[PDB]
């Protein structure tokens, strides 16, 4: 722990200077250390730690795309095959991805989600779960896959039954929610009618809701009704 | 907003392509 | 040297690769492993190596000027100062922008400049050592400011001696090189009229040898020009 | 070209402002 002898407060503002500068792994190290300050977060702490490991493994996520779409166009007879690199360099960005959706996993389960009683908090955490999960799946293979993606849908569905119980169908978190555990369903579970089962009853129970909302949570209530849409309009 | 959905679109596309 | 272990060509096959997948830093690493195998650079990694740390060092400049931005808003009566951290993050990424900088004036000095004999070659690592030190110069201050500006117009100075006695008044690297030579003048070394004068000279000799080029070279000469006069839009 | 221009005239123009 680098971090160990910063200040809690001083990591929390550090993070924040990263954010805007847009350095995400300097702002997800500073956020590793605040967490392991052993302390609840709050919500704009949750969200700092989010968008930090989000940003890192988006971009890790980005390339290993990039990279997959060379080596499959490389194996075959139609293009000549380059050799053993961009295979290799392949596997590199993947063992990183996989080293910082570890480290991810690692700080929800010490101990964020068991000290986690609020269902905001509680809820976001075991969202994190499911993503880093995914995350994970999108580049396992074989028997390692299947496990990886039990975990995912465990927590996404742990996750599911606190917010349909503790949340209005508005919540944002649990918006994303169910926005995240349909893309599972979509990308990873191989289950489409499921994704576009989860989108549509999650838009329809958002828009009649909206009607209790103030101006500023109808906005980010709407924005993810929106990108609920936007799938829906990809998958159908 | 326009930026988050287009961005959205585009990692969602990606695996519907691939 | 952790690179030392891998072909060369792989290497630079791995350069490419972490370049289409936007990975700068692991592109950097890639091209200072293929320059520590001993060997002098090709036309196309010279500019692979450019390109990378250009754009690493891009970004902690980017990082830089927010951070600087902050910290300078906080120092005064009108805005509740924040404590160290500001400052303590600022010099964080400021150490970093110098290791990387001393890194590439490292590679240069050992022994790409010394061992470039035509004059493509040694007029790319002369511009390039002037770059560098102009990052070095941005973040600098003081009598260390002043031997930094020095070591700054010295190299870009003999490269510019050399481009003109050896090179068209097209070539894109002789452009490139008064380009970035007049941006020093006008941003680091306080003379803007020599920045001007420069800028101005360079765009009117190119004009008037834009005619010896085919279709592939005048686009790239009339890139640069067009940076030139969008300076000189700026700066009059 | 247009992307390369702005976002060069983005750089030059930061130093004039500060
Ligand atoms: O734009 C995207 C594209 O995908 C990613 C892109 C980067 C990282 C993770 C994902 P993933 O969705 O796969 O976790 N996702 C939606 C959102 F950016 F996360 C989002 C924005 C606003 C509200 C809610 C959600
Ligand atoms: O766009 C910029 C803004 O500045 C930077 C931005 C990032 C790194 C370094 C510089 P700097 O110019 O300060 O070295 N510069 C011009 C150019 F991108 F380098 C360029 C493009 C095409 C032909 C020639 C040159």
């Amino acid at each position: 722990g680098a971090m160990g002898s910063m200040e809690r407060a001083s990591l929390i503002q550090k993070a924040k200077l990263a954010e805007q500068a847009e350095r995400y792994e300097d702002m997800a190290a500073f956020m590793k250390g605040a967490v392991e300050k052993g302390e609840e977060l709050s919500c704009e702490e949750r969200n700092l730690l989010s968008v930090a490991y989000k940003n890192v493994v988006g971009g890790q996520r980005a390339a290993w795309r990039v990279l997959s779409s060379i080596e499959q166009k490389s194996n075959e007879e139609g293009s000549e095959e380059k050799g053993p690199e961009v295979r290799e360099y392949r596997e590199k960005v993947e063992t990183e991805l996989q080293g910082v959706c570890d480290t991810v996993l690692g700080l929800l389960d010490s101990h964020l989600i068991k000290e986690a009683g609020d269902a905001e908090s509680r809820v976001f955490y075991l969202k994190m779960k499911g993503d880093y999960y995914r995350y994970l799946a999108e580049v396992a293979t074989g028997d390692d896959k299947k496990r990886i993606i039990d975990s995912a849908r465990s927590a996404y569905q742990e996750a599911m039954d606190i917010s349909k119980k503790e949340m209005p169908p508005t919540n944002p978190i649990r918006l994303g929610l169910a926005l995240n555990f349909s893309v599972f369903h979509y990308e990873i579970a191989n289950s489409p009618e499921e994704a576009i089962s989860l989108a549509k009853t999650t838009f329809d129970e958002a828009m009649a809701d909206l009607h209790t909302l103030s101006e500023d949570s109808y906005k980010d209530s709407t924005l993810i009704m929106q990108l609920l849409r936007d799938n829906l309009t990809l998958w159908t | 907003r326009d930026k988050i959905r287009l961005n959205n679109a585009i990692w969602r596309a990606w695996y519907i392509q691939y």
